[PDB]
């Protein structure tokens, strides 16, 4: 996105490129929205919840067994929210394909700009 | 590794806002006005190296460059308790104490006159930054120095760092009051032009909306510029909260901008701050939805909204607030793309006393900002049609031959308005 | 969602009544004069969102807009101990500091002059309201502002908010005292016209009845404006009891009105209050006192020719009330025929039991207010029409109307108002009659 929005300033002087610039900025903005939302979900729906579980448990822990169980619960909550199960594998693959497509779009945009 | 950001404070208003910003940051991080870490702030979780440098005397020095065409504000900063906060090598002051005379063209010529001092400072800071993320130019579009020189600096940052983001905090003049600067509409048009064409992200600071917020929400009868700048400093602290508190996501300004500016030409960002004076996620969002708390004068739909909530927040209350916001359709999104509404939970700074366990900032991209650019264009056209205050412009190089720089600024701001409307359109 | 009511205080009298209303609400909620909730009032069981707004500082701010074309009352509110309770941005003052001068035409022209500012304010409050229920305009029907500006605001609210209720509390001038406004009958007729055609409910506040109450029940010789405003504030506080004390049924004014007003034009409500004074009161004793003419707060002419009747009665009984005593009171009222009802419909008599404000001192373990729609209000409308006809037939006090645009060419709006008020009197008498269904 940085390259998009800098190069569309550089190449604004030539109007021929503007359609490419705009279409790339749109695709990149869609990707940016998705990634930002998904990271906010992982941070709060995975990390925030798992850390709150861990901290509440440890802060009410009276036994070492209790501490161990609390740490396991923290990690389990993080895994569950982060789609770390053996049943989320398809959604994980889709996430990974989206990542790889975003890298590909980056490469294609850099090629177009070159 | 640090991700340094250089703050450029331009003209009287920019320098005063930078000074109050540094005071607010010091207060939020528990840093004294001299740059010394307070004993209560020795164990802070904030990354100071991003925005401050540490001197050999344990002084934290702002990565701030103060440029003004008038001596009054620079002298006030150097005579303030925060004089030791700024790195002295990063301060350029024009020896030509004539200022821009509230003339945008004069401010541009002054930026050219002080180019070497300013670009020497910028280059020194760039080489002195381990991982400079970018530059934030804080200036006003309506003055002479801050407007003309601000547009010049936006251009020069775009030229010097054409692969680096250039963000501006551009103060838009009050559209409802008669500007004391008869050329103010020209300055405003030139600044809107530079934000639309040469900036990756323009934070619109509408003096009309800021005054309205300061009066209606802070209970300031006749809100002073000082109270508005205190709100601005609160906003700047909230904007740096993701830098000061290490999180898992969106820990950099690059990521913020990429989340905020989906259209490179449509790079005008609206800001929102709260409190303007036990808040639940839902109660916060309900108060945020009140028009009196939006910090952008937009004449339209929201493209995206990010609420950064700092303090002790129940994530389940955040989720409930998001669910209620969705059910209530509290934000209108672009029809040609998915509605980007994010909520980040962050902790508040431990060093700033907060009467409120939780504060929140809303950043909203809303197409009515095009109406603000249209208003600025109309003010420019109102001045140009009267040839008002042009005798001083013809003395300045940008206006020496013709007023084409004003007309181009009006065109650029029109293009910005039209792009904002297209972004309002599928 | 809250069901917000915006209180619009118009002119000297409206603004003073609004100020006393805000004082009463503050006292009922334990809110300081600065709008801050008192420490002792944090645990109230009342739903404030219906009638108050909450400021960001945990201050409860009245959902009240104070609009005046004369500075005296707005300045009095901003100079009162409650000045900090109200949002200063909710105070509109006409730059034309001429007021309506007790002239309906001048008040109307002023409403026209401040139309945009007023509807901008109303829309700002509507957007600041999650589920705004409506606006209550506190004005006088006999003055200039409350009559003229009240009619203007009623028209503009009806046009701009055609799905929102516009209720008015219109204070009628004292009929027993010589009005200083020789055109007062014209102003009253015009206000009655606007209440009849463009208002959903007009609460008639007769200064004659207020004087009668002050003499007979409070033993106030020559009641001062402060004592009148204290009575008004008592009534306004009583009006919010169904909102302030959570019950199972009829907890909102909309539902109350829909239960009380089967005929949209027959929206003139009479009030009665008890005790009115400077033993455990039973429900039956309460209802008997309410049925006592000395406790009715409306000056209706005792026309011996028209057998006036109640269309509807609501008895709001505030305090520690035994429902078995309520049932006994209903039985005794029925057996004694203590109320005459409209002949064309069943006697709608409801009784709501409510709790008193924990923050407001109640000298009476039990109080009661009666709100009654009673055809003898027609005697008031007939009197207003007759006074209008007396001035118009004599063209008395018309020079100031002819100076105003609404009356500059002719008085046809006054004559239509006089016709409407005559029709209102006759319709109220018919509503006292079994033929009311065919009266219109």
């Amino acid at each position: 996105r940085k390259g998009h929005m800098c190069n569309a300033r550089l190449l604004r002087s030539m109007p021929e490129f503007s359609g490419v610039l705009h279409h790339c900025h749109i695709l990149a903005s869609e990707m940016v929205h998705f990634i930002h939302q998904m990271q906010y979900y992982v941070t709060f729906e995975v990390l925030e919840c798992s850390w709150d579980e861990l901290w509440n448990r440890v802060q009410r822990a009276q036994d070492l067994d209790h501490i161990i169980a609390a740490h396991e619960a923290f990690l389990g909550t993080v895994i569950s929210r982060c789609l770390l199960d053996s049943d989320s594998r398809a959604l994980l693959n889709q996430l990974r394909a989206v990542f790889d497509q975003i890298i590909e779009l980056q490469n294609t945009q850099d090629a177009i700009y070159r | 590794m640090p991700r340094e950001i250089i703050t450029l404070q331009l003209g009287q208003c920019g320098n005063q806002i930078g000074f109050e910003f540094w005071k607010q940051l010091c207060a939020e991080h528990g840093i004294s006005p001299e740059g010394i870490v307070e004993e209560f702030a020795t164990e802070g979780t904030d990354r100071k190296d991003v925005f401050f440098y540490q001197a050999d005397d344990e002084h934290y020095i702002p990565r701030a460059v103060l440029l003004d065409l008038e001596p009054r504000v620079i002298h006030s900063i150097l005579n303030s308790p925060y004089a030791k906060l700024y790195n002295p090598e990063n301060i350029y002051l024009s020896e030509h104490g004539g200022g821009a005379g509230n003339n945008w063209a004069s401010g541009f010529s002054q930026g050219e006159k002080i180019h070497e001092d300013i670009f020497d400072i910028i280059d020194r800071e760039a080489d002195g930054s381990d991982s400079l993320e970018g530059f934030v130019l804080c200036h006003s579009i309506a003055g002479g120095t801050g407007s003309g020189l601000g547009s010049y600096l936006l251009e020069r940052l775009n030229d010097r760092y054409p692969k680096k983001l250039v963000q501006t905090y551009s103060v838009f003049p009050n559209q409802d009051e008669m500007s004391d600067v008869v050329v103010q509409p020209y300055n405003s048009l030139l600044t809107l032009k530079r934000l639309t064409q040469n900036a990756d992200c323009v934070v619109v600071l509408d003096n009309t909306a800021l005054n309205r917020i300061a009066t209606d929400r802070l209970h300031i009868q006749n809100p002073s510029f000082s109270q508005i700048n205190q709100l601005v400093s609160t906003i700047m602290s909230a904007s740096t909260t993701t830098l000061r508190y290490p999180g898992y996501m969106n820990n950099d300004l690059i990521g913020l901008i990429a989340s905020l500016i989906p259209t490179p030409r449509l790079h005008f960002l609206m800001t929102g701050y709260t409190p303007l004076t036990k808040t639940t996620v839902l109660d916060v969002m309900r108060r945020l939805l009140q028009p009196k708390n939006v910090m952008v004068s937009t004449g339209h739909c929201y493209i995206a909204i990010l609420n950064i909530i700092q303090g002790e927040v129940d994530p389940t209350q955040v989720h409930k607030s998001l669910q209620r916001i969705r059910e209530r359709k509290l934000a209108n999104f672009i029809p040609w793309g998915p509605a980007s509404i994010q909520v980040a939970l962050s902790r508040k700074s431990p060093y700033l006393p907060s009467a409120h366990r939780v504060s929140g900032l809303m950043m909203a991209n809303h197409t009515s900002i095009s109406s603000l650019f249209e208003s600025s264009c109309q003010q420019y056209d109102k001045l140009r049609k009267r040839e008002a205050f042009l005798e001083q412009f013809r003395k300045e190089d940008i206006f020496k031959e013709n007023f084409d720089e004003l007309d181009r600024s009006r065109e650029v701001v029109q293009e910005l308005i039209d792009e904002y409307h297209a972004a309002t359109r599928p």
